[PDB]
């Protein structure tokens, strides 16, 4: 048997200027996704005119986006970081708050070292439903360095 | 392309180096896409029977486009002072 | 979106001054573009070029041939903004009408000097019932030389 | 090929330990000169007037925007001669100090 | 235990013209998500043509919508916001009736801010469900600041 | 408690040529929507380069639909309406066959006034439906007056 | 836009007023868009130093595009006449 | 000096000459580069005897 199980999953934010120091998620959403990324495409492909194929790099993107449960502390910390314009922060090579999410998926030992990117939406205040409780509040980022997964 | 295996991991791909003291220029430019169009016409000559000898061919000079996203003030500035730079090639 | 939380060095304020007064002209004039063009004209033909020199006595001589043989032409804006009041349109249209104009357009970092309108568009249409769009066009009447 | 006497700190003529007058020529004195001009006010050359930084209405004043500020300190550096560009201009505000930094590429 | 629920959630519009002293909703509805806001996007990414990232910043509104029952105060004074012409107001450099949501989140005590700007769009009329019973009023407005959130 | 109900609903149709003196719509659809709106947008909002926020008037059409049952009176004199070229009638000022209805919503006395409009759209035979029930037509007007509610 | 207070809830938007007589021409037509788009033109001349001098600048007639629905014939035909009108402003 | 012979499909156009070249670097073909290239007739193929 393989356990698939996502208990025990916990998130490393640390940002450039915003928390140097990091925080960490581990309160995650009860009814959206708690991590979602969407599909990685780092290749393309074109056909020539006698039928046949060419394969190339294109750019690739990671969009994560993690939820997580409406008025905890991850959601106040996810908050602050969204509310936080690129222009205030001094400039370097890099990138404007290069925040890295370091993830530790399932106490099996599996690390994710995404880096390299920046916050893109998220929800600025929360929603009530139908059903008069909070919805769960998921935040997307984006990265450009995807490597580091250790077993 | 491929012609080069550099085997580094940091190779720079975009350079705008002053051929004179060479030095680069406007480092933090964050470039996006490079239209190096080239250039050259014709001279098409119909002469009596239905025909048209094309006689040589003149290389008009070479046209290139950057587009870019400049993220400081001193590189916009940088930017102008490249458009004003008429002693430099 | 605080959009009053501008930055401090690159504030993303439009502000047309009067260079005669030295004024903030037509303001309350929401700016919805702002697009600087800075063209330049570069030599055609092939230049010539004496070899079986030195080094350094033909850098000097090509040095002054590309500074003999490019002219710059005039920057221009096109800002488009969105005027709320007729007092603005009003002020806009004589300034435009009256032959002698310079103005100081100073964008988010840009401080284009010496401009003057060549071209003035207001647009009213069903979806913009108050105020109107305005797309309006500057160009540089002379380049700022520095009047020792 | 710029050059200037030497001056110290204090901006007057600062002599050689023979007592002579050092000339400085390309890198330093261009440096020099920059420093010399970043500390004069605009309207004190009456051969000028224009010229010189806006200590006293783009800086010290209650300035919304410090564009202007950052453009005069520009124009300043710039009207030295074999100054070419600046690099980079920060005009960082700390609580009351106008911090300025400068990377002239001038042209030695 | 996080409590996430949304009773005793009230706001407070407070309109720049129309309504100086403002009114108070509390009788949200009941099909109808009492408070929904759209996912919130302040930052954008763009793509190098060297596989690099780069992030800046984007102009984010906030379109925030409330539903109130048919036939309420509430409704009834969302209506008369509704149907308020801007041209009908004295200009001054800010937003023509500049009306700003204080908005209560439970009795815990998170107050939200919500501040410059305006109603976009709601029904002008009741409109009568298949079911015979009026469905909620959905009223959006868009706002212009997301800060002054406590707790 | 609130009374949401829309049993007794009343609608007095008075077009300027076709019926001057109007009929009344009080048999609507069992499956359809008696009345169905489409949200007003009587604002837009525009963002400026510096991140602020403009808001300015937008013209706004009412468009109302209301469902009667296949066969009825009120859909016998709808279809009249219905088939009146406007092209037929006399000019003035004015619309051309300008209609008003008159919706008294329940017996609190609604009273809404939406006038200065005209029909657009709706079915001219009536459709059969797979169960072999006729289905309830729809007819859509467009209005550009839409205030006058009481109570 | 805003300047004026009419308080009036029957104002009217669009008027071609005859200059002469004082009079509303074609009083019915349904405005739907106008754009009054003005022109000048700059005379960028080039001068030896890389430089050029706009000298003066020359204000060229302004002109108004509307957009109209004509929903009777005596309005087309009057429109009609104002194109055929060659002697009133 | 160039002159080349292009052979598509089935056509064999001969002495042809580049007019215009345009190499296009985007983001989305890393490696590689889009060419664009134009080419003219400079003589027919008339039959030298």
């Amino acid at each position: 048997m393989i356990n698939v199980s996502g208990f025990g999953t916990g998130i490393v934010i640390v940002s450039a200027s915003s928390f140097p120091m990091g925080f960490s998620l581990s309160k995650f959403a009860d009814d959206e996704s708690p991590i979602s990324s969407k599909e990685l495409e780092p290749f393309g492909y074109e056909m020539l005119y006698d039928g046949g194929l060419f394969a190339f790099d294109k750019a690739a993107p990671l969009e994560v986006s993690v939820s997580v449960i409406a008025g905890s502390e991850d959601d106040i910390n996810l908050r602050i970081l969204l509310n936080s314009k690129k222009g205030s922060f001094r400039f370097l090579p890099g990138i404007i708050p290069d925040m890295t999410t370091l993830v530790a998926t399932l106490p099996d030992g599996g690390r994710t070292v995404l880096s390299n990117g920046t916050i893109i939406k998220g929800p600025a205040i929360d929603t009530i439903q139908n059903t008069g409780r909070r919805k769960g509040n998921t935040y997307t980022f984006v990265f450009g360095s995807y490597l580091g997964a250790q077993t | 392309m491929l012609g080069i295996f550099t085997s580094l991991l940091s190779s720079r791909s975009f350079s705008i180096v002053d051929q004179n003291t060479n030095q680069l220029v406007a480092a933090d430019l964050r470039i996006s896409r490079v239209n190096t169009r080239f250039s050259s016409v014709g001279q098409r000559h119909m002469l009596e029977d239905g025909k048209t000898k094309m006689d040589s061919r003149t290389i008009h000079p070479m046209e290139i486009i950057v587009e870019v996203f400049c993220p400081s003030i001193d590189v916009v500035d940088q930017i102008n002072q490249l458009l004003l730079d008429r002693d430099t090639l | 979106m605080n959009s009053f939380l501008k930055s401090i060095l690159n504030t993303p304020t439009l502000t047309i001054r009067d260079d005669v007064t030295k004024l903030p002209v037509w303001k309350s004039l929401q700016v919805k573009k702002v697009e600087i063009y800075s063209p330049a004209s570069v030599v055609s033909k092939p230049l010539a070029t004496k070899d079986q020199t030195e080094a350094q006595v033909y850098t000097e001589a090509l040095d002054i041939d590309v500074k003999n043989g490019k002219i710059i032409q005039p920057v221009r804006l096109r800002i488009n903004a969105i005027c709320p009041d007729l007092s603005t349109v009003e002020s806009i249209m004589n300034a435009f009408n009256d032959n002698t104009s310079t103005f100081a357009i100073t964008s988010k970092s840009i401080l284009a000097d010496k401009m003057a309108i060549m071209t003035l568009d207001v647009d009213q249409s069903p979806d913009m019932l108050n105020a109107a769009e305005i797309n309006m066009e500057f160009e540089q009447v002379e380049p700022p030389v520095l009047n020792e | 090929s710029t050059s200037t006497i030497r001056t110290g700190t204090n901006n007057d003529i600062l002599l050689d330990d023979n007592g002579n007058m050092v000339i400085l020529r390309d890198v330093e004195a261009c440096a020099q000169d920059v420093r010399a001009a970043m500390l004069m006010r605009t309207g004190e050359n009456i051969f000028d007037v224009n010229s010189g930084v806006g200590y006293f209405e783009y800086i010290f004043s209650p300035q919304k925007s410090y564009d202007d500020a950052r453009k005069s300190i520009a124009d300043a550096i710039l009207s030295s001669p074999d100054v070419t560009g600046i690099e980079q201009l920060d005009i960082d505000i700390t609580g009351e100090v106008f911090g300025v930094d400068a990377k002239v590429i001038t042209i030695h």
